[PDB]
Parts: structure tokens; C-alpha cells; sequence
């Protein structure tokens, strides 16, 4: 059926044909970041007068 | 793949174009096709062994 769709049509004759891919989707999700726990100093810039 | 790397928000903008992709898979088809083609007719001219 998928290589009907990518021929546009009904029939298919003989012959091999290439449809789509196999891309292989992740499993999960990760993210890594430095352990950086002090909050930036935007008092000082934005809280100042 | 080349074109839009594994991004849906990428192949929906290559679906507003034409069948461009599809046209560049047909012609390399079509060149791989001849040259198996011409390794076939060079070579295996008389059938006998
Ligand atoms: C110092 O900066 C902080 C962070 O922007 C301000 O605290 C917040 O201010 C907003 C806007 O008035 C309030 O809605 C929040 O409730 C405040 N608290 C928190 C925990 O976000 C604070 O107002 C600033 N101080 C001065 C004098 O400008």
C-alpha cells in the first residue's frame, strides 16, 4: 500500500521499487547541564537605581 | 532527509513546494538503473559460458 501511495496508482507492475524510510525514532529524552545552583545577578542591574 | 533533517516543522514547509523530491529520486533511480544497464551490456554480450 505504501508503494501504491508513493507511485500514485492502483496498479503496481513488476519490478522494486523505493518507498519512504526506516528513520528509527528515539526511545527517550535527555538533557545535561552543568550543576550550576547560583541564580545569575539580575538584582544588580535591574534592581538598582 | 538532506533537505529537512528529521523535523516535521521542516517537511511540512518542503510539502508547500512541488514534487521536487520526487523528481530527484526518479532521475537517480533512472542513472543508477542505466549504469547497471550499461555493466550488463558491455559484459555479457555472448550467453554461453
Ligand atoms: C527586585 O526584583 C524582584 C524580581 O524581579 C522583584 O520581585 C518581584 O517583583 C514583581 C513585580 O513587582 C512581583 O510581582 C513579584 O511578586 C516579586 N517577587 C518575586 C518573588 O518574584 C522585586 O519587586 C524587585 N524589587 C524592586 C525594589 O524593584
Amino acid at each position: 500500500s505504501e508503494t501504491k501511495c508513493t507511485l500514485k496508482s492502483f496498479t503496481v507492475e513488476k519490478g522494486i521499487y523505493q518507498t519512504s524510510n526506516f528513520r528509527v525514532q528515539p526511545t527517550e529524552s535527555i538533557v545535561r547541564f552543568p550543576n550550576i545552583t547560583n541564580l545569575c545577578p539580575f538584582g544588580e542591574v535591574f534592581n538598582a537605581t | 532527509m538532506y533537505i529537512c533533517g528529521d523535523s516535521t516543522e521542516c517537511s511540512n514547509l518542503l510539502l508547500q513546494y512541488g514534487s521536487f523530491c520526487t523528481q530527484l529520486n526518479r532521475a537517480l533511480t533512472g542513472i543508477a538503473v542505466e549504469q547497471d544497464k550499461n555493466t550488463q551490456e558491455v559484459f555479457a554480450q555472448v550467453k554461453q559460458i
